């Protein structure tokens, strides 16, 4: 197996709709 | 009405992106009031509860705005992050590529979809898909920020210098202007940024749990100011998400069980689920108290659980990782809370008072790349549970096949009982080392190693290969037991050179930059007989790192590469190097514990952060401050020196052969001990009703 590390998780990208 | 409307969920969006969450809800909820099938709405609404950490209201939401609008890629895309912070890697993916679907041009998508890559251990396919989203919008701190860890993790140095420079300009704009940064707090650590800005990183992900823990409206708590209702026993409260196979039990697995139950209460509270492991049960049976807030998700619930439990001293061992649940240090259930151990840096919270660390690791003269005050460890504030998981590499006996310390290796608990069968042993003065001649017993060990047998049986003791512990104890492999049998390790197992000299480096890649493979380039370049030993970790990044030393003058055969094992080869493979050559960008610190216990000099050059200095307090602790130096020329010289004059590398590896057990470094009484005796400086300073300050001694 692959060691478990100290890990992180990776952050997202929220999307804001404008709205028209 | 329209205009209403619209303007309301309009305004609601420039109150997010200022931080007003509250307001943001408030005005996405009167907005779904005015016009109740508002999809916009109803997506933005799920996001600011997302960030509020209400993910099932969000999904809810979620689905609405889909229902609403059934193309409507911007609530696919939003509802997969929730998906994914809910560990829904499979459904975030299903709304990610649903949303590309709908919208091939939808860069947010492409970066989201990058991320789970990223996680997922696929860093080319992210780093593909980071490069679409950036193709498609130029301008995206979230995708190239991330993009560069990518290009970190696999040893991608293109344009690094223009790479670092972005990612620093990147990080002041967006300081400047208030938002959360695209860098993660621990990624920090590995560009040239200011202690200001990645003090101001932390802080800001810190504000993340904030926005958490203020919907639950609770109230201060009473804090205990006597030990009155603990009869006199100081109540430490470890809190932990590593409970289990994880580097961090790895290192402090017998802490709880050596604390004095005499003065002190011990509590864990485990973050994350059994495990099934050896360390977990450890864990659970020593603790006074165990407790698994993994079946308490509330956050308010959870801290009131250890409020009731009257914990005088909270532990943070998490800080920013995953696993980490640090809303409950900021509901503040503890009057004194502390980072230990597990996050190689600052909170930048308000929340926790201090941080664990030592003199030599957090000099007072950058004590302001910490937002907690400091609280010094005599020694080192790293700990290793080494002597308790591998005794059997206390003792080690060599082949000689012709005398080298480090070609053929034996290990085992009843090695020495073996040798007793043995007459034709010497004893070779360097604790000195026995040395087996090139007799029958021998070639039969070295016929199993060249065949690639399992093990074999001599005058009644199984001698194992030490490529095949698992298929012989699987326990044993991962450190949760102590292996039974003689073990064999030999340089031949790895393709290492007999009559040369072995630098390694067992860390992850992402340690290493373009100024470190210089520096140990310089140094093979002065060595001749000599090869650098790094892992595959992960193996995409070989080809790289190949390229690069190629660049700088060294042949492709003096870099050898080897998979990344099992915990206990992984540490008993460290005997075969003469010299571990340290990562000065970010040191090895479990890695570093690791190579010491095998006996294996480690050189370093200490820096300016937390994670950079690591390895010189712990060679400190050790006692051989020879291999700790003060510049790059330096770094370069004393491993030169270990290289090549021969009788000085025997001195050295003598040294640290034997300070792994004269030293307090592996002494996990002495240190328990010594966290005490800091545990209680800490108490009686609140107790005499003072405010935190700096435990310098
Ligand atoms: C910079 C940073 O994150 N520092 C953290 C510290 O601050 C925390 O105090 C340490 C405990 O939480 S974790 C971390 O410490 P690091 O030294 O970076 O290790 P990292 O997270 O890469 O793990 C590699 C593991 O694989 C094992 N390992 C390695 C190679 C191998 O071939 N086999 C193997 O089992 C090793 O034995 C390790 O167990």
């Amino acid at each position: 197996s692959n060691p478990p590390c100290q890990t992180h998780e990776t952050g997202t990208t929220n999307t804001a709709t404008t709205a028209t | 009405c329209p205009t209403h409307a619209d303007s309301l969920n309009n305004l609601a969006n420039i109150k997010r992106e200022q931080g007003n969450i509250e307001e943001a809800v408030r005005l996405y909820r009167k907005a779904l009031e005015v016009f109740p099938e508002f999809a916009a709405a109803h997506s933005n609404l799920a996001s600011v509860l997302q960030q509020q950490g209400k993910l099932q209201e969000a999904l809810m939401h979620y689905k609405e705005a889909i229902r609403i609008s059934p193309t409507f890629a911007d609530a696919y895309s939003n509802m997969g992050n929730t998906l994914k912070e809910m560990q829904d890697v499979q459904g975030a993916l299903q709304c990610y590529t649903r949303a590309i679907q709908i919208n091939p041009a939808f860069a947010d998508a492409h970066s989201n979809l990058a991320s789970i890559h990223k996680d997922s251990g696929n860093i080319p396919e992210a780093i593909a898909s980071y490069r679409t989203a950036l193709k498609l919008k130029p301008d995206f701190p979230d995708a190239y920020c991330n993009l560069a860890h990518c290009l970190q993790i696999v040893c991608d140095w293109t344009d690094y210098d223009e790479r670092m420079k972005k990612l620093v300009s990147i990080v002041a704009d967006q300081l400047e202007k208030n938002r959360l940064p695209s860098v993660h707090p621990h990624h920090s650590m590995l560009y040239p940024l200011s202690h200001g800005f990645r003090k101001a990183i932390a802080e800001r992900h810190g504000n993340l749990c904030l926005d958490k823990i203020n919907v639950l409206h609770k109230p201060p708590y009473e804090h205990p100011k006597d030990l009155k209702l603990s009869d006199g026993r100081l109540r430490v409260g470890y809190v932990s998400s590593d409970f289990g196979n994880h580097p961090t039990s790895h290192l402090m697995q017998s802490i709880p069980g050596m604390h004095n139950p005499d003065k002190f209460e011990v509590f864990c509270y485990a973050l994350s689920p059994d495990d099934g492991t050896n360390f977990r049960v450890k864990v659970m049976a020593e603790a006074n108290h165990f407790i698994d807030l993994s079946q308490i998700p509330c956050n308010g619930k959870a801290a009131d659980r250890i409020h009731q439990d009257g914990i005088h001293i909270l532990v943070n061992m998490n800080g920013y990782t995953k696993g980490a649940r640090n809303e409950l240090f900021a509901l503040r259930p503890a009057p004194i809370q502390a980072m230990w151990l597990g996050y190689p840096g600052t909170s930048g919270a308000l929340f926790m008072d201090y941080i664990i660390t030592d003199q030599e690791t957090s000099p007072a003269e950058v004590a302001e790349q910490y937002s907690e005050k400091l609280a010094y460890m005599p020694h080192t504030f790293f700990i290793g549970d080494h002597a308790n998981m591998f005794p059997h590499l206390k003792k080690k006996a060599v082949i000689d096949f012709k005398i080298y310390d480090n070609r053929i290796v034996l290990n085992g608990i009843d090695l020495k009982a073996f040798l007793d069968s043995l007459p034709d042993v010497k004893i070779v003065k360097m604790l000195n080392m026995p040395v087996i001649p090139m007799n029958t017993i021998a070639e039969a060990v070295i016929e199993m190693i060249n065949r690639g047998q399992i093990q074999i049986t001599i005058n009644g003791f199984s001698i194992s290969n030490g490529l095949a512990t698992t298929q012989i104890n699987n326990k044993a492999a991962t450190g949760e037991e102590v292996p039974r049998t003689i073990i064999v390790t030999t340089r031949s197992q790895y393709g290492l050179p007999e009559d040369a000299i072995v630098y390694c480096n067992f860390n992850q890649l992402y340690k290493i930059d373009p100024s470190t493979l210089q520096m140990w380039a310089n140094i093979l370049k002065r060595v001749p007989n000599s090869v650098l030993w790094l892992l595959r970790f992960p193996a995409v990044g070989e080809p790289n790192i190949q390229q690069y030393a190629q660049n700088m003058g060294l042949p492709q055969n003096r870099i050898i590469f080897s998979p990344v094992a099992p915990k206990e080869e992984h540490v008993r493979r460290g005997q075969l190097a003469d010299v571990c050559l340290d990562t000065p960008l970010c040191n090895g610190h479990t890695t570093g514990m690791d190579v010491l216990w095998a006996g294996t000099p480690m050189v370093t050059m200490p820096g300016e952060t937390l994670a950079s200095r690591v390895a010189a307090s712990q060679l400190t602790c050790l006692g051989c401050l020879e291999l700790i130096a003060k510049n790059r020329q330096e770094y370069e010289d004393i491993a030169v020196k270990l290289g090549t004059d021969l009788e000085y590398l025997k001195k050295v590896r003598g040294k640290v052969w034997k300070q792994r057990i004269s030293s307090p470094l592996f002494n996990t009484k002495q240190y328990t001990m010594e966290l005490e005796r800091l545990y209680l400086q800490m108490w009686e300073h609140y107790a005499a009703g003072n405010k935190p300050d700096h435990m310098i001694k």
